């Protein structure tokens, strides 16, 4: 029972650490993911546009 | 936002290219010339265009008259040398693209065709003139050299008195200024159109595509 106890408990703290390592990850791979898209090709300028208006 | 100084727009399988600075009388700079000749790569890549249209905004008062120089000229009084040698890498290069260029191009030289703008037409099979065409290469006045490929064109298509270049030398040495019909009778213009005649012209070679196997190339 107290090894019982205390894998819990270091399963639950363990779960937390990985969850915030995970979400950050996720994050930061959304930003470059996006970064990604907002990057201008060659393609674009055939895509046509008007800016000013 | 502001107006950007080439315009790129769709008609229907025709790309037609728009020189939009009326207040240089169209001049083309660093800029112009990058953004038409990465644009004009990307059309031959592409499968739905079938020919390309250079023609200007400010049409019938200039279609180009001529590079921006005068923007060289500052580059040279403030040692800005690189600057320089970008603008013609950038404007030599991009007469070079329409002088090789696969698909037709049809450029619309309504108006003042001068330096520059004659690299813009000199080098297509199809550069067609209309009664406001004044074409001239007014580079000895300034101290320059007939530049953007006109030493390998008119030697190469004047009808007239050319068996040895002699107009060719004649055009390029005393700056004279051809207008409409003459241009097109000296080989300076493929075709002469009326000036009223250019938007029904337009939407017609937007209509127009090979037929059953054939490339626009």
């Amino acid at each position: 029972l107290i090894e019982a106890f205390r894998k819990e408990e270091a399963r639950l703290l363990h779960k937390h650490e990985y969850l915030q390592k995970r979400t950050k990850e996720l994050e930061k791979a959304k930003e470059l993911e996006l970064e990604k898209l907002n990057k201008e090709k060659s393609s674009d300028l055939t895509i046509m546009t008007l800016d000013k208006m | 936002t502001d107006a950007p100084p080439v315009l790129f727009t769709v008609q229907d399988t025709a790309r037609v290219i728009t020189l939009n600075r009326p207040k240089k009388l169209n001049a083309l700079n660093a800029e112009m010339s990058e953004s038409m000749f990465k644009t004009l790569n990307e059309y031959a890549k592409s499968d739905t265009t079938n020919l390309v249209i250079l023609k200007s905004s400010n049409r019938p008062r200039s279609f180009c008259a001529g590079g921006d120089v005068a923007t060289v000229a500052i580059f040279n009084f403030n040692k800005e040398f690189a600057k320089s040698i970008k603008f013609f890498t950038d404007e030599y290069s991009l007469n070079f693209q329409i002088a090789t260029y696969l698909k037709p191009i049809v450029t619309f030289m309504d108006g003042i065709t001068m330096g520059g703008g004659v690299g813009l037409s000199i080098h297509t099979p199809f550069r067609i003139a209309t009664e406001n065409t004044k074409w001239a290469m007014p580079e000895m006045d300034i101290g320059f050299f007939p530049d953007v490929g006109s030493t390998f064109a008119l030697p190469r298509i004047v009808t007239l008195a050319n068996s040895n270049s002699q107009m060719a030398l004649y055009l390029c040495l005393t700056g004279e200024v051809v207008t409409g019909a003459d241009a097109y009778m000296l080989g300076l213009a493929s075709h002469y159109v009326s000036s009223e005649n250019l938007d029904a012209l337009q939407k017609r070679l937007g209509e127009i595509s090979p037929p059953f196997n054939n490339d626009p190339q």
